């Protein structure tokens, strides 16, 4: 449809806008909000090109994950709990979740480890205070 | 629509579910329900014992007083206080016996490994006092035991008097120290700091200079402990939001005291072929014929001495001494035992650097911990296992690839993120003391930069069947058994298994590593924070890969 061309062009452009602008954070807005839809879900072959692509996309952009998105922390979080919300739209899949959580920690981990304790800080109070949330 | 209901909802007691776990006790090779174990045990120079009402005789099992206990104290005790009750009171046993020395210690070794069924029954409902309590108690058990308290490295000739005894017992103790300290990270990260005590941690400080022992052959099953115990406090230390007020406890001189020996840990080799041998020592990872086993979590492999754990206790006979347990009457088919050894001491230095990339980050600015010293040990470890890596460790076909690959990467992030943030402790010295390590783990993931290595499917697939024939295999028995949709596929997971495999392979081939791990070697070079290389050296490695 209009997505396959927008996976397609976004490792065309990762290639192009690589390296020796910036307009890849539009793109990234672009692919967190362009997930959460049930519309070819049972495709989930594109999705899973798209959502690779932002993978080796933001493995191409830790530093998009330090520009602090104006929420009190960096860009890491708000970037993993869209994450896992779109993870909970599409729960069940098990290698789909497998590669997904691989996929996190191929980001946010890669968040973390470029920063210190600021930003291995701001992933573990989400997510022990998520699990205490839950239970 | 609405959520329903039950007439009859039957929830199995905790403490029942406890007495479960507790009276079934086993561990791998103790053959039995380890409360049976201890029902093996007669100690005739005791005639008498009762701290929290003890009764013991001349032919009386202590494990006849362990039941006792256990039965009575359910309907007596609740959870947490059945814990702290049998943490003590086993615990005045564990002292009795062990400053008893003209009695024998079987009791002391499965009394610890119900301590440790204890321990892991539930992280929460087991409470930081009662835990407390059990470290200090099996300090002063080892005061006792002052003539044996750490390994000496010839009256030694494949006897297994006290080796199967009281040695038997310091391992089993030091697997309890690394559980007790296990399940106090596990408490929540609210309520540390009554487990934060300078009585623990000095302690503590002590018995890990028992335990990574450089001037005795230090037995790696308590070698390994004693890393996990660090590991676990490290661990509660990154948790507790109030962290200065542990990190206030945990003195300068605890963090060098330690962290040194670490040092001198990660710095002993693994060597498979040998590691199974009492050869050149403070190098090779002994714990071969003299003493193998697994304690009260580690899965050391074979568990050699797990079976001889049932052959501890007589099991067909009252013993007041314990049954033989031969020390090498031991296994042995094919070092699948010593890759996973490799795999298991890969996991150990991993362990080190893992506190060690863990107080950097935590420790991010100025600190007396992060001293660079720091950085030239660690970066030293980074360049050393890459080398061992691309030289020795490509063709070998083992699991332990991946482990070193692992151990290689994580120092990365350690050494990078000291060095994007955290000179403000370097200073020359370290910069030309370990120029090479740095830069050279800079190149090592620069050249990487290629992306025409694979560039394609019919390379990378053959290179694995080289080399990763291993992990191969494994991926194959994940597409067989340790997964579920691997039928019927959606063309598009097989093509992650091939992608990841591939870039797998690659990663253990040092080349075409992670392009964020090559961003990641680079920007230390590049990002000048630091210029390492002036503009007469930079381009001396810029042209090993074009540039």
């Amino acid at each position: 449809e209009s997505h396959v061309k927008y996976l397609d062009e976004l490792i065309l452009a990762i290639k192009d806008l690589n390296s020796g602008s910036l307009k890849i954070l539009n793109t990234l807005i672009r692919n967190l909000k362009d997930q959460r839809r049930n519309n070819i879900m049972k495709n989930d072959t594109i999705f899973s090109k798209t959502v690779s692509a932002l993978a080796l996309l933001l493995e191409y952009n830790p530093f998009l994950l330090v520009m602090k998105d104006s929420n009190g922390n960096f860009e890491i979080q708000r970037l993993i709990d869209d994450f896992l919300n779109i993870s909970v739209l599409n729960y069940d899949n098990y290698h789909r979740i497998w590669f997904m959580r691989r996929k996190l920690g191929s980001w946010c981990k890669a968040c973390v480890e470029f920063y210190g304790k600021p930003a291995k800080f701001q992933l573990t109070a989400h997510f022990e205070n998520t699990m205490n949330l839950y239970e | 629509n609405m959520v329903p209901l039950n007439p009859n909802r039957i929830i199995p007691d905790e403490t029942s579910l406890f007495l479960e776990s507790i009276l079934l006790h086993q561990i791998i090779g103790a053959d039995l329900s380890t409360i049976e174990i201890l029902n093996r045990l007669k100690l005739d120079y005791i005639t008498e014992f009762k701290f929290k009402n003890f009764v013991i005789a001349k032919g009386a099992p202590i494990g006849k007083s362990i039941v006792s206990l256990l039965l009575r104290c359910k309907k007596t005790l609740t959870l947490d206080r059945f814990i702290d009750t049998l943490l003590e009171d086993i615990a005045v046993l564990i002292k009795e016996i062990s400053v008893h020395p003209n009695e024998s210690k079987l009791a002391v070794p499965f009394l610890v490994a119900l301590m440790y069924q204890i321990v892991q029954f539930r992280p929460s409902a087991t409470h930081n006092l009662a835990l407390k309590d059990c470290f200090l108690f099996i300090c002063d058990l080892i005061r006792i035991y002052h003539h044996v308290l750490k390994v000496p490295i010839h009256v030694e000739p494949q006897i297994f008097q006290y080796e199967l005894i009281d040695y038997l017992i310091i391992s089993y103790s030091f697997d309890l120290l690394e559980g007790i300290l296990r399940v106090l990270q596990s408490h929540p990260k609210q309520t540390y700091m009554e487990f934060f005590d300078e009585n623990i941690l000095k302690s503590f400080e002590f018995v890990y200079k028992l335990a990574l022992t450089i001037s005795y052959k230090p037995m790696v099953n308590v070698i390994f402990s004693a890393v996990e115990v660090v590991n676990i406090i490290t661990s509660i230390i990154l948790n507790m939001d109030n962290s200065s007020d542990l990190k206030s406890l945990i003195s300068g001189s605890w963090w060098r005291d330690c962290i040194t020996r670490l040092y001198a840990l990660l710095e002993k080799e693994i060597k498979s072929g040998d590691v199974y041998n009492e050869n050149v020592d403070t190098t090779t990872l002994h714990m071969s014929k003299y003493h193998d086993f697994f304690g009260l979590i580690r899965n050391i492999g074979d568990n050699e001495l797990g079976g001889l754990i049932s052959k501890l206790i007589y099991t067909d006979r009252l013993q007041s001494v314990p049954r033989v347990i031969s020390k090498e009457d031991i296994g042995f088919t094919a070092p699948i035992i010593g890759y996973k050894m490799e795999k298991w001491l890969l996991k150990l230095k991993d362990e080190v650097l893992n506190i060690f990339e863990n107080l950097l980050m935590i420790y991010g600015d100025d600190a007396t911990i992060v001293n660079g010293e720091m950085l030239i040990h660690s970066s030293k470890f980074l360049s050393r296992e890459q080398a061992l890596m691309i030289e020795r460790y490509v063709g070998q076909d083992s699991p332990n690839l991946d482990l070193r690959c692992h151990l290689i990467e994580h120092t990365l992030t350690i050494i990078y993120r000291l060095w994007k943030d955290h000179f403000k402790q370097l200073r020359e010295e370290q910069i030309k003391q370990v120029e090479s390590q740095l830069i050279m783990s800079l190149w090592r993931f620069l050249v990487c930069q290629t992306e025409t290595v694979t560039a394609n499917e019919r390379e990378m697939r053959d290179h694995r069947h080289l080399v990763d024939s291993l992990h191969d295999l494994t991926i194959k028995d994940q597409a067989s058994y340790y997964e579920d949709a691997f039928e019927d596929l959606p063309e598009y997971i097989e093509e992650e298994l091939k992608m990841q495999l591939n870039k797998r392979t690659g990663r253990i081939m040092q080349v075409k590593y992670d392009e964020k791990f090559q961003e990641m070697a680079r920007t230390i070079l590049e990002s000048k924070s630091f210029d390492l290389t002036t503009l007469e050296e930079a381009d001396s490695l810029y042209i090993s890969m074009g540039l």
